[PDB]
C-alpha cells in the first residue's frame, strides 16, 4: 500500500470540487494536528466530548457540513456546535479565539488547509479505526 | 621516581581500592576542598547550560509543561518573564539566569581544578583558619555555622525578591493568576510552625499544604533568622556533653548524617511537586494528578449539564451521585473515582465552593468559559505518560509527546532520595564500625562472640 | 473512642521516648571493641 | 599405536581456553545455531504471514519488540524442516512460514542437552561431584515443558512462546487471561523457589561479607583472601549467633547451607514445569467451584477471586481477535465485556 | 538511683545474651509487629466485607465470610477515605471502621514501622557483635519493595484503596491492574527486577551446586555428607580450587571467581540491586512515569499500522482496563 | 598456552589487520540492507508491501502443505 495522489484527493467544498494534497501538505497537516489538536482528538475521537468524533460521515452530517476542506477551515476559524446553532470559540481552539488558545496564534490559511486535509485523508488510510477509540486500537 | 606506586594515589598507600578512591581524600583537606568546589561547578554548570537549552527549545506560545521544561518553570515562579495567567512576556530573564550560572561554573571549576591538583594537598600546614581536623568538634561546628549563615542569607534572598524586587507569581491572585508583590508576610509563629505539626496524611498534608504566598514568604523570614542565629550559635559554642556522647565524630559520620538529611528532603520535594500547586503553579508545571482527575469530573459535569442534566439529582450506577456526592464528613464533592481527590484545591475550582463544599447554585449558574477551558486543558494534560514520553494512559496509542514536569520531578527525586537513604545506612553503619575498630572484619584472636555465653 | 485515643497516644509516646533516650544513653560505647566512644 | 578413538579423546579433552570435550560436538553447533537463528530472525525476519506482526529490526522493531515468532496455527506441530513438505527446500518461504522458530527450539533443546553433558564431562575430568549438572535439570525441565510439551498439548506450535522480549510478556498475560495461571499452586511453588532462591543468594552473600575476619590492613577487604588458604574467610560462629538472635534460627552447617541454596530454586522451577504440563491440556487451576456456586446464587458476594476472573474475561475478549488471527474472530462492539464508562 | 536503674534497663535492652536481641529498634519493632500481626490474623479469619472502592460494594476478604486461603485477604481502606488516616477512634463504631477497611490501615502502618525497625535492628546487633554493618543494606531491598506497594504507590495515586491488598488473590489483582495502568512489563526497572530474581535464583543454585560439588570427603558411605562439617571448625569444608577448576572450564577460566570475598559480594549485590530497581519501578510508576509505549510504533508506506507484539500486549491491557472496578468509573479516562 | 587477549589487542599487528576487516564487515552489512537484498533473502515486506492498495486484510497462511504456494499467491496480489 502507498500514499497515492488518489488517496490524497479530498472534497474541497460541498459542491463536489476536489483538491489533491501534496505529500508535504499531508505531513504538515499531521504535524500541525499533533501540535494543536491531538491532545483532545488523538486517533479521531474527542476526549472531552466523546459523542462527537472526526469521522468523515460524522462531519458530513454536521451543520454546516464539515466533510470538506472549506468546511473544516471555517470550523477552525469559527467553530460551532454540531447543529450550527451556537458559536463555541470561547471553549474550542480557533483563530477567532487565538488570544485564549495561543497555539492557534501563528496558523496561516495554508496551515488550516493542511490540518483539514489530514482529517479527511486519515480515515481513507485507517478506515473505521479513525474515530474508533480503544476498541480499534 | 618512575614508579606507578610512587604516589599516595593508590591502594598500596591509602588502603582504598580505586572504586572507593574518593575515600582517599578523607584526611587531605586541600584536595578534598578541590573536589567539593569542582563539584559545585558541575551543579552550577548544569543549571546554566540546561536553562539555555530549555530557552533555545522554548516556544513561548505553547504551555511550558508541553515542552519538557523544569528550570524555566522555577524562574517563572519567582515572577521573572511572565504576566497574567503565566503567559511569557519576556524571555530575557531566563537568558540571564542561564548565562550567569554558566559563566559562574567556570570560576568554580577553575578553583576546583586548582585545589584538586595544583594547590596544597593538606591545608593545615598552610592555614589554621582553612585547615581542619574532623575530630575537632569546635572547628566542625564553626564551619557548620558559616554555612548556616550563608543558607539564612539565601532564604532572605527569596523574601527580598517577593517583597522588594517584583514579587512572585501568584496562582491564587484575585481575578486570575499573576505576579504579585508580597507586602504582608505571615510572621505569626502559630501559623508558621503550625504547618510543621500538621499530620502528613490526607486533608492535612504537613508543610506540603502551604497554599498562599504570604505563608511562604513569612516562613522564609523565619528560616532566614533561625539559620543566621543558629550559625552564630555554632561559631560561639562547642557541643555539649550529651551531644558528644550521642554522636560519632568523624568525616564519614558527618557525611552519613547529611545523607539522611538530604534523603528526607528529597522525599519531601517529591510530595511537594506532586501535590502542591502554589509554589509549583499548574500554569508552569501542569496540573497535579488530583487536579487533572477533578478537572475530568468538572468537564463532564459542565457538558452534561449543558445538555440538560440535573447534576445534583443524577444517581450513578452504584447509588452514589454520578457527578456530585458527599465526602465522609459531608462536604459536597465530585463523584466517581475522584471522590479520593476531594482535598484538592485550585483557583479554577474554588469559585464554585461554598461553606458546604461545591455549591449547586454556583455550579448551575456561574461556571465561566475560562473555567471550562482550564478543566478541559487540565483533564487532557493529566500527569500520566510513558518512559518514551507518549502521553496518556498506558493503553493510549502514539500521537501526543507528553510527560508532565510533575512526573519527571517526582520520579527523579524519589529515585535520588531512596539511594541517599541507602547511602546513609551504608556510611552510618561503616562510620560506627570504623570508630569502634572493626570495619575491616573480626579479629581472629579476639572474636567477641567466642567470649559470649552460648544462647542455649 | 476517646479513651482508646488517649491510651494509644500515651503508649506511642512511651515507646518513642524509650527509643530516643535509649539511643542517647551512650550507644557508641555499647560495642565489644573500642568503648571509649 | 593407540587407536583413533583414544587419540581423538586426547585432543577433545586438551586443557585449552575453551574446553571442547565429546559433549562439545553436540553443544557448540546447536548452541551457535540457536543463538545465531535468534539474532538472524530478530534482525531480518518478519512475522507477517504467521501472525500479522512485524518482528525484526529491518521492519522497525526495537530490542524489546523484536521476536522470532511461532509458525501459523495451520502448521500444527510440523517439525517444519527446511527440506520438509511445507517449505520444500525454499529458504525464503521457510522463514516466512516460521521455520526459524522450530529451528531455534530444536537446536536449543539439543544444545541444552549438550551443555548438561558438558557439566557431567568436566566434573568427571576434574574429579568433582556433578551437582552443577543436577541443578541444571531445572532449566531443562522449564524449557522442555514450556517450549515443547505445552504447545504439543495445544493445537499447534503457534501457541508456544515466541522468542522475544515483548512476545514473552504477551505469553505471560495470555496465561493469566486464559489459564488463570497465577491461581495455580504449582506456579506458586515456582514463585516461592525463585524468590526464595534470590533471598538465599542475597542473605548468604551479605552474611559472608559482614562476618569476614580481618585478614589484612586494607579498608577494601577483597585483597585479604588467598584461594589456597585452609581457613574459613568469615566466622560461621558469629554469623550463626547473629541470625539466631535476629530471626530465631540460623544455619550451623555450611554443607547443608549450600545444598539448601541449590534445593530451593531447583525444586521451585521443577514444580512450575509440572503446572505447565497440566496447562498443555487446559488442566487449569482456573476456578474454585464453591466460590462459583455462591456467587451465582448471591449477587452481593464478591472476593478478589471473582474480581480477577472479570479481568481474565476482559483479556480474552479484547486480545483474542488480534492474538488468534487464524480464528477470524469478529466481536461486534456490543458483545465486548466492559465496565461503566471505560 | 534513677541513673543506675535506667542503666540496668539499657544494659538489658542492648544485651547480647537475650535469646532474641531486643535493642532500641526492637523497643519500637516489637509492639508494632505484634499489633499488626494480631490485627491481621483476626481480620483474615473474621473481618466482614470491606467497601474497598468507596462505591458501597463490599468485598468479602475473610475465611468466615466465604473465602479459602487462596482467595482471602485483608481488604484496603475505602476509596472514599483516600489518603486520610482512619484510626479506630475516628470511626463512629467498630462496625463502621470494619465496613470502611480500618484494619488494613492499622496493619500496614504498624507493619511498615516494624520492618524499618527490623532493618535498624540488624544494624544494631551487628554493632554489638563486632560485625561489619551492611546486612541491613541487603534487607533494604525487600523493605523498599514492601514500602513501594503499601505506601508510595497509594500516595502517588491518592488512595490506600489502590495499595497492595493483603492476600494471595488480592496480590494478583494488584499486579494485573498495575499492568493495565502502567505497562509494568515494558518498564526497564521491572525488567531489572526480573533479572534480579531470575539471576538470584540462578546464582544461588550455581553457588550451592559448586560448593556441594567439591566437598572434601569426611564421611562414610552411610552417613549424610553434612556430618563432614562440624559447626565452628576452622578449616574450609570444600576445595575451592577444585570448584574454580570446574567452573573455569565450564565457561572459561577468567569468567570464574577464585576470590571467595568477591564471589560473595556478587551474590549479595546482584539480587539486592535488582530488587532496588524493582522497588523504584513501583515507586516511580506511582507518579505515572510508565513502561515503554510502542503502541502503533510501526507504520507502513501508506500509513497503516503494522502491529508488533507490543500491540498484542496493549490489547490485553485494554481488556484489563475496561473490566477492572467495573462499577467505579463514570467518566472516560481512568486518571488515577 | 595461548597469548592473553590483552597482549593481542594492544599490538600493532592486531590493529593493522582489524582496521581493515572490521570496517569491511560493517560496510558489507550496511550494503546488505541498503541494496535491499535483506528483504529478498528473508522474504520480509518492504514498507509498501504489507497490503495491497484496496484490501486491508492480513495475508495469513491457512494451508499447511500448500502454504508455500499460498504465500506465492499473496505476493502476486501486491503489484
Ligand atoms: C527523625 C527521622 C526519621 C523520621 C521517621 C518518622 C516516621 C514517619 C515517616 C513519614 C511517613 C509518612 C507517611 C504518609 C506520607 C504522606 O501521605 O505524604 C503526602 C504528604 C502530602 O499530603 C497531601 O498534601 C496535600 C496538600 O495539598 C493541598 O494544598 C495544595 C496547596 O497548593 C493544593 O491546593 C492541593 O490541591 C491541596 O490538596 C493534600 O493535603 C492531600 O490531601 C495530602 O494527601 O506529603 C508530605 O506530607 C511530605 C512528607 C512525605 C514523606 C515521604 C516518606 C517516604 C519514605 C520512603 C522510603 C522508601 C523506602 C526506604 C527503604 C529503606
Ligand atoms: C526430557 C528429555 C530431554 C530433552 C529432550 C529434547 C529432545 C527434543 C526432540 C523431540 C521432538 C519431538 C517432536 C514431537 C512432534 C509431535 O508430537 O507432533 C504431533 C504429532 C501429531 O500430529 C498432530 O495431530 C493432531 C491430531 O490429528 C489426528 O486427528 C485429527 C482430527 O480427527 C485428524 O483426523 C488427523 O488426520 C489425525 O492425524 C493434529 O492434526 C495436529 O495438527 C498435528 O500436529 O504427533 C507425532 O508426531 C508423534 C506423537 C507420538 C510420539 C510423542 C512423543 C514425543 C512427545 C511427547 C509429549 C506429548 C505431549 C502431550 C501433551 C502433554
Ligand atoms: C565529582 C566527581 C569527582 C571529583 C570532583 C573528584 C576529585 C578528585 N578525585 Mg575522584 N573519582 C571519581 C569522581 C570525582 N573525583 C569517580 C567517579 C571515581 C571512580 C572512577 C573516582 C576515583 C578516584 C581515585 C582512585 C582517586 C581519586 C582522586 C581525586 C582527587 C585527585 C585527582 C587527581 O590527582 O587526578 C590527576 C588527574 C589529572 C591531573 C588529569 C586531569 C584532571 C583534571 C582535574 C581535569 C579537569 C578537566 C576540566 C574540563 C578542566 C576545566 C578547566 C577550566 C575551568 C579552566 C580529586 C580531589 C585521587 C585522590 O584521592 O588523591 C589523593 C585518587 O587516588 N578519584
Ligand atoms: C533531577 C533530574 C532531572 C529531571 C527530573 C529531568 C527531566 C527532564 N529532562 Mg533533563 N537532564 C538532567 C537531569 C534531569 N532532567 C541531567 C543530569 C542532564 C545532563 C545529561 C539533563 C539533560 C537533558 C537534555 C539534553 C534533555 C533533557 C530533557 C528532560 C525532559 C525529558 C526527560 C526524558 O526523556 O528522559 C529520558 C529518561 C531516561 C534517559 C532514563 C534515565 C534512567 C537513569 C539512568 C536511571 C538512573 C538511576 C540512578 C540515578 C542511578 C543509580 C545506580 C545505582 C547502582 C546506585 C524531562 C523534563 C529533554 C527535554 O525535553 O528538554 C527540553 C532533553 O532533550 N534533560
Ligand atoms: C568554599 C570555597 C573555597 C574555600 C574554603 C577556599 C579556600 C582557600 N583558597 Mg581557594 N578558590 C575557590 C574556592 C575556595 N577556596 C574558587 C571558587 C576559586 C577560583 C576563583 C579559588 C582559587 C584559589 C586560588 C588561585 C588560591 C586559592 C587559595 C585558598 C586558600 C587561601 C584563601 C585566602 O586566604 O583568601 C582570603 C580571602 C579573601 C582574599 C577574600 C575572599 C572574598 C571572595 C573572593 C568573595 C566572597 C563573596 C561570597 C562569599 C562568594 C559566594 C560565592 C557563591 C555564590 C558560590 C584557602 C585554603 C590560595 C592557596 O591555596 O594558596 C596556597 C590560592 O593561591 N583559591
Ligand atoms: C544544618 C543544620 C544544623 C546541624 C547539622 C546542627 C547540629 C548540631 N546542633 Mg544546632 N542549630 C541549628 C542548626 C544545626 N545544628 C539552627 C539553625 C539553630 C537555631 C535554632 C540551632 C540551635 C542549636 C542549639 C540550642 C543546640 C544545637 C546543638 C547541635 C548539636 C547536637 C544536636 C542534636 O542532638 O540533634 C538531634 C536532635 C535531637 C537529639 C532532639 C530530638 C529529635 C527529635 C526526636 C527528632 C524529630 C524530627 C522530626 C521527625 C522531623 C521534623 C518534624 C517536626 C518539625 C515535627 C549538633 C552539632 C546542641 C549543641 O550542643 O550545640 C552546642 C544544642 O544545644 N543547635
Ligand atoms: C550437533 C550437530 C547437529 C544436530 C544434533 C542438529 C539437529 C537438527 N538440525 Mg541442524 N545443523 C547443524 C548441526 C546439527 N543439527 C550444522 C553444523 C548446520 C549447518 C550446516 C545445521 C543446519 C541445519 C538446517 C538448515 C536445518 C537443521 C535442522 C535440524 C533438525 C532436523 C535434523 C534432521 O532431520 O537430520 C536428519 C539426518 C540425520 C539424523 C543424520 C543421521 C545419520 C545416521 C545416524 C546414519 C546411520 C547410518 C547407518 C548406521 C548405516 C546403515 C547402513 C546399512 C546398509 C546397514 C535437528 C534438530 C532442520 C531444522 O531445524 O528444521 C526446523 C533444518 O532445516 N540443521
Ligand atoms: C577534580 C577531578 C575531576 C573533576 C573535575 C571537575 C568536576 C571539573 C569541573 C569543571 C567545570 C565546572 C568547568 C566549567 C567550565 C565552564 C566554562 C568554560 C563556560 C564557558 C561559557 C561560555 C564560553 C559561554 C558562552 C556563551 C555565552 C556567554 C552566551 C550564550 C551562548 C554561549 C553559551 C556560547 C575528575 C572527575 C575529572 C576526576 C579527576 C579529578
Ligand atoms: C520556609 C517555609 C515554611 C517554614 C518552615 C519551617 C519554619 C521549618 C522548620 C523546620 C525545622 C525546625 C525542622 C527541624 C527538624 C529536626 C530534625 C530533623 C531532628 C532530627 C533528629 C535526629 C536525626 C536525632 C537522632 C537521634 C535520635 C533520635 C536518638 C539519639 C541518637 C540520635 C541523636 C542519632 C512554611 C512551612 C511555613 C511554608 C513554606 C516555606
Ligand atoms: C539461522 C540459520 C543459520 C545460522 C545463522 C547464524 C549462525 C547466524 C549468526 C548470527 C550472529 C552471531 C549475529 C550476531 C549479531 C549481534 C548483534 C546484533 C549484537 C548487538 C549488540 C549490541 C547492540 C550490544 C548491546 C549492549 C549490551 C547487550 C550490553 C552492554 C551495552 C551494549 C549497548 C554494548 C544457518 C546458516 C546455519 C542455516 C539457515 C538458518
Ligand atoms: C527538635 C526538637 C528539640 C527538642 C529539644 C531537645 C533537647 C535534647 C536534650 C538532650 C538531653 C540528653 O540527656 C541525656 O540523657 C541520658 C540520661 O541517662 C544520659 O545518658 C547516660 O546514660 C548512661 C547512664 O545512665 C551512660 O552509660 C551514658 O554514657 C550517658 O550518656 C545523657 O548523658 C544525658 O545527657
Ligand atoms: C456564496 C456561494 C455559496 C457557496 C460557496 C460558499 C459556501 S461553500 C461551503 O463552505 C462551508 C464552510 O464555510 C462548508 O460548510 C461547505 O461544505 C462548503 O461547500
Ligand atoms: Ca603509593
Ligand atoms: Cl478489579
Ligand atoms: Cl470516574
Ligand atoms: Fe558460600
Amino acid at each position: 500500500a502507498e500514499l497515492t495522489p488518489e488517496v490524497l484527493t479530498v472534497p474541497l467544498n460541498s459542491e463536489g470540487k476536489t483538491i489533491t494534497l501534496t505529500e508535504k501538505q499531508y505531513l504538515e497537516g499531521k504535524r500541525l494536528f499533533q501540535y494543536a489538536c491531538a491532545s483532545c482528538h488523538v486517533g479521531g475521537i474527542t476526549k472531552t466530548n466523546p459523542s462527537l468524533d472526526l469521522r468523515t460521515e460524522t462531519l458530513a452530517l454536521a451543520t454546516p457540513p464539515r466533510d470538506n476542506i472549506e468546511g473544516l477551515v471555517d470550523y477552525m476559524k469559527n467553530p460551532t456546535t454540531y447543529d450550527g446553532e451556537q458559536e463555541i470559540a470561547e471553549v474550542h481552539p480557533s483563530l477567532r479565539s487565538a488570544d485564549i488558545f495561543p497555539k492557534m496564534r501563528n496558523l496561516t490559511e495554508k496551515d488550516l488547509v493542511a490540518i483539514a486535509g489530514h482529517i479527511l485523508v486519515e480515515p481513507k488510510i485507517l478506515g473505521d479505526k479513525w474515530g474508533g477509540g480503544k476498541v480499534y486500537y | 621516581s618512575n614508579s606507578i606506586f610512587a604516589t599516595n594515589r593508590d591502594q598500596e598507600s591509602s588502603g582504598f581500592a580505586w572504586w572507593a578512591g574518593n575515600a582517599r581524600l578523607i584526611n587531605l583537606s586541600g584536595k578534598l576542598l578541590g573536589a567539593h568546589v569542582a563539584h559545585a561547578g558541575l551543579i552550577v554548570f548544569w543549571a546554566g547550560a540546561m536553562t539555555l537549552f530549555e530557552l533555545a527549545h522554548f516556544i513561548p506560545e505553547k504551555p511550558m509543561y508541553e515542552q519538557g521544561l523544569i528550570l524555566i518553570p522555577h524562574i517563572a515562579t519567582l515572577g521573572w518573564g511572565v504576566g497574567p495567567g503565566g503567559e511569557v512576556v519576556d524571555t530575557f530573564p531566563f537568558f540571564v539566569v542561564g548565562v550567569v550560572h554558566l559563566i559562574s561554573s567556570a570560576v568554580l571549576g577553575f578553583g576546583g581544578v586548582y585545589h584538586a591538583i595544583r594547590g596544597p594537598e593538606t591545608l593545615e600546614e598552610y592555614s589554621s583558619f582553612f585547615g581542619y581536623d574532623w575530630k575537632d568538634k569546635n572547628k566542625m561546628t564553626t564551619i557548620l555555622g558559616f554555612h548556616l549563615i550563608v543558607l539564612g542569607i539565601g532564604a532572605l534572598l527569596l523574601v527580598a525578591k517577593a517583597m522588594f524586587f517584583g514579587g512572585l507569581y501568584d496562582t491564587w491572585a484575585p481575578g486570575g493568576g499573576d505576579v504579585r508583590v508580597i507586602t504582608n508576610p505571615t510572621l505569626d509563629p502559630r501559623v508558621i510552625f503550625g504547618y510543621l505539626l500538621k499530620s502528613p496524611f490526607g486533608g492535612e498534608g504537613w508543610i506540603v499544604s502551604v497554599n498562599n504566598l504570604e505563608d511562604v514568604v513569612g516562613g522564609h523570614i523565619w528560616i532566614g533568622l533561625i539559620c543566621i542565629a543558629g550559625g552564630i550559635w555554632h561559631i560561639l559554642t562547642t557541643p555539649f556533653g550529651w551531644a558528644r556522647r550521642a554522636f560519632i565524630w568523624s568525616g564519614e559520620a558527618y557525611l552519613s548524617y547529611s545523607l539522611g538529611a538530604l534523603s528526607m528532603m528529597g522525599f519531601i520535594a517529591t510530595c511537594f511537586v506532586w501535590f502542591n500547586n502554589t509554589v509549583y503553579p499548574s500554569e508552569f508545571y501542569g496540573p497535579t494528578g488530583p487536579e487533572a482527575s477533578q478537572a475530568q469530573a468538572m468537564t463532564f459535569l459542565i457538558r452534561d449539564q449543558k445538555l440538560g442534566a440535573n447534576v445534583g439529582s443524577a444517581q450513578g450506577p452504584t447509588g452514589l451521585g454520578k457527578y456530585l456526592m458527599r465526602s465522609p464528613t459531608g462536604e459536597i464533592i465530585f463523584g466517581g473515582e475522584t471522590m479520593r481527590f476531594w482535598d484538592f484545591r485550585g483557583p479554577w475550582l474554588e469559585p464554585l465552593r461554598g461553606p458546604n463544599g461545591l455549591d449547586l447554585n454556583k455550579i448551575k449558574n456561574d461556571i465561566q468559559p475560562w473555567q471550562e477551558r482550564r478543566a478541559a486543558e487540565y483533564m487532557t494534560h493529566a500527569p500520566l505518560g510513558s518512559l518514551n514520553s507518549v502521553g496518556g494512559v498506558a493503553t493510549e496509542i502514539n500521537s501526543v509527546n507528553f510527560v508532565s514536569p510533575r512526573s519527571w520531578l517526582a520520579t527523579s527525586h524519589f529515585v535520588l532520595a531512596f539511594f541517599f537513604l541507602v547511602g546513609h545506612l551504608w556510611h552510618a553503619g561503616r562510620a560506627r564500625a570504623a570508630a569502634a575498630g572493626f570495619e575491616k572484619g573480626i579479629d581472629r584472636e579476639s572474636e567477641p562472640v567466642l567470649s559470649m555465653p552460648s544462647l542455649d | 473512642m476517646e479513651t482508646l485515643k488517649i491510651t494509644v497516644y500515651i503508649v506511642v509516646t512511651f515507646f518513642v521516648l524509650l527509643f530516643v533516650f535509649g539511643f542517647l544513653s551512650g550507644d557508641p560505647a555499647r560495642n565489644p571493641k573500642r568503648k571509649d566512644l | 599405536e593407540r587407536g583413533w578413538f583414544d587419540i581423538l579423546d586426547d585432543w577433545l579433552k586438551r586443557d585449552r581456553f575453551v574446553f571442547v570435550g565429546w559433549s562439545g560436538i553436540l553443544l557448540f553447533p546447536c548452541a551457535y545455531l540457536a543463538l545465531g537463528g535468534w539474532l538472524t530472525g530478530t534482525t531480518f525476519v518478519t512475522s507477517w504471514y504467521t501472525h500479522g506482526l512485524a518482528s525484526s529490526y529491518l521492519e522497525g522493531c526495537n530490542f524489546l519488540t523484536v521476536a522470532v515468532s511461532t509458525p501459523a496455527n495451520s502448521m500444527g506441530h510440523s517439525l517444519l524442516l527446511l527440506w520438509g513438505p511445507e517449505a520444500q527446500g525454499d529458504f525464503t518461504r521457510w522463514c516466512q512460514l516460521g521455520g526459524l522458530w522450530t529451528f531455534i527450539a530444536l537446536h536449543g533443546a539439543f544444545g541444552l542437552i549438550g551443555f548438561m553433558l558438558r557439566q557431567f564431562e568436566i566434573a568427571r575430568l576434574v574429579g568433582v561431584r556433578p551437582y552443577n549438572a543436577i541443578a541444571f535439570s531445572a532449566p531443562i525441565a522449564v524449557f522442555v515443558s514450556v517450549f515443547l510439551i505445552y504447545p504439543l498439548g495445544q493445537s499447534s506450535w503457534f501457541f508456544a512462546p515466541s522468542f522475544g522480549v515483548a512476545a514473552i510478556f504477551r505469553f505471560l498475560l495470555f496465561f493469566q487471561g486464559f489459564h488463570n495461571w497465577t491461581l495455580n499452586p504449582f506456579h506458586m511453588m515456582g514463585v516461592a523457589g525463585v524468590l526464595g532462591g534470590a533471598l538465599l543468594c542475597a542473605i548468604h552473600g551479605a552474611t559472608v561479607e559482614n562476618t569476614l575476619f580481618q585478614d589484612g590492613e586494607g579498608a577494601s577487604t577483597f585483597r585479604a583472601f588467598n584461594p589456597t588458604q585452609a581457613e574459613e574467610t568469615y566466622s560461621m560462629v558469629t554469623a550463626n549467633r547473629f541470625w539466631s538472635q535476629i530471626f530465631g534460627i540460623a544455619f550451623s552447617n555450611k554443607r547443608w547451607l549450600h545444598f539448601f541454596m541449590l534445593f530451593v530454586p531447583v525444586t521451585g522451577l521443577w514444580m512450575s514445569a509440572i503446572g505447565v504440563v497440566g496447562l498443555a491440556l487446559n488442566l487449569r487451576s482456573y476456578d474454585f467451584i464453591s466460590q462459583e456456586i455462591r456467587a451465582a446464587e448471591d449477587p452481593e458476594f464478591e472476593t478478589f477471586y471473582t474480581k480477577n476472573l472479570l479481568l481474565n474475561e476482559g483479556i480474552r475478549a479484547w486480545m483474542a481477535p488480534q492474538d488468534q488471527p487464524h480464528e477470524n474472530f469478529v466481536f461486534p462492539e456490543e458483545v465486548l465485556p466492559r465496565g461503566n464508562a471505560l | 538511683q534513677t541513673a543506675n536503674l535506667w542503666e540496668r534497663f539499657c544494659d538489658w535492652i542492648t544485651s547480647t545474651e537475650n535469646r532474641l536481641y531486643i535493642g532500641w529498634f526492637g523497643v519500637i519493632m516489637i509492639p508494632t509487629l505484634l499489633a499488626a500481626t494480631i490485627c491481621f490474623v483476626i481480620a483474615f479469619i473474621a473481618a466482614p466485607p470491606v467497601d474497598i472502592d468507596g462505591i458501597r460494594e463490599p468485598v468479602s476478604g475473610s475465611l468466615l465470610y466465604g473465602n479459602n486461603i487462596i482467595t482471602a485477604a485483608v481488604v484496603p481502606s475505602s476509596n472514599a477515605i483516600g489518603l486520610h488516616l482512619y484510626p479506630i477512634w475516628d470511626a463512629a463504631s467498630l462496625d463502621e471502621w470494619l465496613y470502611n477497611g480500618g484494619p488494613y490501615q492499622l496493619i500496614i502502618f504498624h507493619f511498615l514501622i516494624g520492618i524499618f525497625c527490623y532493618m535498624g535492628r540488624e544494624w544494631e546487633l551487628s554493632y554489638r557483635l563486632g560485625m561489619r554493618p551492611w546486612i541491613p543494606v541487603a534487607f533494604s531491598a525487600p523493605v523498599a519493595a514492601a514500602t513501594a506497594v503499601l505506601l508510595i504507590y497509594p500516595i502517588g495515586q491518592g488512595s490506600f484503596s489502590d495499595g497492595l491488598m493483603l492476600g494471595i488473590s488480592g496480590t494478583f489483582n494488584f499486579m494485573i491492574v498495575f499492568q493495565a495502568e502502567h505497562n509494568i512489563l515494558m518498564h526497564p526497572f521491572h525488567m531489572l527486577g526480573v533479572a534480579g530474581v531470575f539471576g538470584g535464583a540462578l546464582f544461588a543454585a550455581m553457588h550451592g551446586s559448586l560448593v556441594t560439588s567439591s566437598l572434601i570427603r569426611e564421611t562414610t558411605e552411610t552417613e549424610s555428607t553434612n556430618y563432614g562439617y562440624k559447626f565452628g571448625q576452622e578449616e574450609e569444608t570444600y576445595n575451592i580450587v577444585a570448584a574454580h577448576g570446574y567452573f573455569g572450564r565450564l565457561i572459561f577460566q577468567y569468567a570464574s571467581f577464585n576470590n571467595s570475598r568477591s564471589l560473595h559480594f556478587f551474590l549479595a549485590a546482584w539480587p539486592v540491586v535488582g530488587i532496588w530497581f524493582a522497588a523504584l519501578g513501583i515507586s516511580t510508576m506511582a507518579f505515572n512515569l510508565n513502561g515503554f509505549n510502542f503502541n502503533h510504533s510501526v507504520v507502513d508506506a501508506q500509513g497503516n499500522v503494522i502491529n508488533t507484539w507490543a500491540d498484542i500486549i496493549n490489547r490485553a491491557n485494554i481488556g484489563i482496563e475496561v473490566m477492572h472496578e467495573r462499577n467505579a468509573h463514570n467518566f472516560p479516562l481512568d486518571l488515577a | 598456552g595461548e597469548r592473553p587477549f590483552s597482549d593481542i589487542i594492544t599490538s600493532v599487528r592486531y590493529w593493522v589487520i582489524h582496521s581493515i576487516t572490521i570496517p569491511a564487515l560493517f560496510i558489507a552489512g550496511w550494503l546488505f540492507v541498503s541494496t535491499g537484498l535483506a528483504y529478498d533473502v528473508f522474504g520480509t515486506p518492504r514498507p509498501d508491501s504489507y497490503y495491497a492498495q484496496e484490501q486491508r486484510s492480513i495475508p495469513l497462511v491457512t494451508d499447511r502443505f500448500e502454504a508455500k504456494q499460498q504465500v506465492e499467491t499473496f505476493l502476486e496480489q501486491l503489484k
